């Protein structure tokens, strides 16, 4: 993912998810930063994993 | 045991130019006065000369 | 020589004090403005402390 | 139920019910599927 203007509040305000868990940042501050390169990864696992 | 969909985002935070930024947009500059600046996501309190 | 050694010892001590402002001591950064622009208030306290 | 913690984000924290970070006191929750759900369209939240 590159060369965008990404909104992030359209994601976590939508209550689709049961696990939102950010590590180096906080989700409030994500509408204020600039990220230099963004990668996204996708897979499907079981419940407890 | 039910299936779950998992997305993992990862990024750098201060490097060579910004290239992905947030939903906010600029204001105009004010000089010789204490402000809270924000240039490409690097904040700080100072006086811009 | 005895007068120059006083000036040399008083300058090594002030240069060590400036150089220690770029250590992070276990935090995520050594810059205080990057902890404050990336973490919400509860998480930030543990890093500024 | 995970959004009734001292410092979260979502719908209940951002628009409905916000707790302060300096918070002392307990949070209790329990399941009531039978007595409340007949869909019953009187329970509301702010979008």
């Amino acid at each position: 993912i590159s060369n965008c203007v990404a909104d992030y509040s359209v994601l976590y305000n939508s209550a689709s998810f049961s696990t939102f868990k950010c590590y180096g940042v906080s989700p409030t501050k994500l509408n204020d930063l600039c990220f230099t390169n963004v990668y996204a990864d996708s897979f499907v696992i079981r419940g407890d994993e | 045991y039910q299936p779950y969909r998992v997305v993992v985002l990862s990024f750098e935070l201060l490097h060579a130019p910004a290239t992905v930024c947030g939903p906010k947009k600029s204001t105009n500059l004010v000089k010789n006065k204490c402000v809270n600046f924000n240039f490409n996501g690097l904040t700080g309190t100072g006086v811009l000369t | 020589g005895k007068l120059q050694d006083v000036v040399n010892q008083n300058a090594q001590a002030l240069n060590t004090l400036v150089k220690q402002l770029s250590s992070n001591f276990g935090a995520i950064s050594s810059v205080l403005n990057d902890i404050l622009s990336r973490l919400d208030p509860p998480e930030a306290e543990v890093q500024i402390d | 139920v995970r959004q009734i913690a001292p410092g979260q984000t979502g719908k209940i924290a951002d628009y409905n019910y916000k707790l302060p970070d300096d918070f002392t006191g307990c949070v209790i929750a329990w399941n009531s599927n039978n007595l409340d759900s007949k869909g019953n369209y009187n329970y509301l939240y702010r979008l």
